[PDB]
């Protein structure tokens, strides 16, 4: 991910139903400790017999078959942003939730003490905001950190609201140790669906919580 | 089934209001509409499923949330008099066309500058016309409710303790008398023979929804909260 250009960032003022992004990051994420695949629909996904307020089954589409069959029989930790509309898990049944990635191995991936990562927020070219994020995983998915960054920003700086946003553009930049940096645009395209937008987590990109930086760039 | 809560609500300008819709049809689609006298049924917000909502045709002034499959809420952050109307909720299977929709009972919301205008009704029962009895063979009772505000009322008839709809003729809608006063009338026709039996009991029941506990009314004055007024009469 080569850093973005102003013209490469989606503008929030152009999004008709931007509240559908707000619901994703304001509400609780789906988190599950030490569990293992129970079923599978497509070659690149895994279904779990886990539960939450709105679901009895959870499906996670991963990067591909290779990655799917990799976590298939292991005991994993799940941490993702789920959607319900368009989450087909069979022909007849339902009460299912869907996510992308958000999967890490459970065994020996926890920390004695939670690792605090600093998030340097910059607004209008001026890094003037800074707050802490936390994780107790050694290898954590970008999704988890992302959700935590946006949840705080939404609760404290109004990144998202059940309506328009005070910011026109915005993105999160991940800076791993000895790897190519990458970023996610905070805003979707004028017309989108939650499932389409959330594909940024399909690759299940994981980071070393100990040696990774997080930068946020916003414009009002 | 589809239910709505609250069913009646009076709010003050600038206040916050929340209408809640509950369904048991397990439909993926839910809708919030409003209907205004002489005007149509207009879509405000709708939802294709839990955790998402879509702007309808007249979204301005309203927010919506779909916390689950069963619930769909309509939020008014800053109530304005223009939002006074009758709100309808609905769930929809399939694609969500009208033939696949199921509506709620409706909610009456009235937004005014202040609550000091809310007033319970005056109810009166009137015996059939002297002449009407004779060469009429039919006896007609007229029930009248007036001086109430806003117009969240229900009028029913009860003969001998059992509710009756047969022979009843109630005005389709409360008609305004003054700027802050409504009127509502109804008629109950029976055989002049029935109206002459001293054993028959006639009762006109009226229910008025005013302010609620949640509302704060200027202490010192009696709070015009919901009321169940009834006018009765026996057969002569
Ligand atoms: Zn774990
Ligand atoms: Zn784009
Ligand atoms: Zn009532």
């Amino acid at each position: 991910q080569q850093d973005p250009d102003p013209s490469q960032l989606h503008r929030s003022s152009l999004v008709k139903n931007l509240q559908n992004i707000y619901f994703l990051y304001e509400g609780d994420p789906v988190t599950h400790e030490n569990v293992k695949s129970v079923d599978q629909l497509l070659s690149h996904d895994l279904i779990y017999n886990v539960s939450g307020p709105n679901y009895d089954k959870l499906k996670t589409e991963l990067k591909n078959q290779e990655m799917a069959t990799l976590f298939k029989d292991k005991n994993v930790d799940i941490y993702g942003v789920e959607y319900y509309h368009l989450c087909y898990l069979s022909e007849n049944a339902e009460r299912s939730a869907c996510i992308y990635g958000g999967v890490t191995n459970h065994e020996g991936n926890h920390l004695e003490i939670p690792k605090k990562i600093v998030v340097k927020v910059s607004i209008d070219g001026i890094q003037s905001l800074s707050f802490d994020i936390e994780t107790n995983k050694k290898m954590v998915t970008a999704q988890e950190l992302d959700y935590k960054v946006r949840k705080y920003l939404t609760d404290n700086k109004q990144l998202y609201t059940n309506g328009p946003s005070k910011y026109e553009t915005g993105y999160i930049k991940f800076i791993p140790k000895n790897k190519e940096s990458f970023w996610f645009d905070f805003f979707p395209e004028p017309e989108f669906t939650q499932s389409k937008y959330l594909m940024i987590y399909k690759d299940n990109e994981t980071l070393d919580s100990n040696t990774s930086q997080i930068e946020v760039y916003l414009t009002t | 089934a589809v239910t709505q809560s609250p069913r009646n609500k009076v709010a003050v300008t600038g206040g916050k209001v929340t209408l809640s819709c509950q369904q048991t049809n397990n439909h993926n689609n839910m809708y919030w509409y409003r209907q205004d006298t002489g005007h149509g049924l207009r879509l405000i917000h709708y939802s294709y499923g839990a955790g998402s909502t879509e702007k309808g045709d007249i979204p301005d002034g309203y927010k919506a949330s779909r916390p689950s499959q069963e619930q769909f809420s309509l939020i008014l952050e800053l109530a304005t008099p223009s939002q006074t109307s009758v709100y309808f909720c609905a769930s929809g299977g399939g694609r969500g066309s009208y033939a696949e929709q199921f509506f709620g009972p409706g909610t009456r919301l009235t937004v005014l500058e202040d609550l000091r205008q809310v007033t319970p009704p005056k109810v009166s029962l009137f015996e059939p016309s002297k002449a009407e009895i004779a060469n009429k063979q039919k006896a007609t009772l007229v029930c009248l409710a007036r001086g109430f505000f806003p117009d969240h009322v229900e009028l029913s008839w009860w003969v001998n303790g059992k509710e009756v709809h047969s022979g009843v003729s109630t005005d389709p809608q409360a008609y305004k008398e003054s700027n802050y006063s409504y009127c509502l009338s109804s008629r109950l026709r029976v055989s002049a023979t029935f109206w002459h039996n001293p054993r028959n009991h006639f009762r006109c029941q009226v229910q008025f929804h005013g302010l609620s506990e949640e509302d704060k009314w200027p202490e010192g004055s009696p709070k015009p909260v919901t009321q169940n007024i009834s006018a009765e009469a026996w057969g002569r």
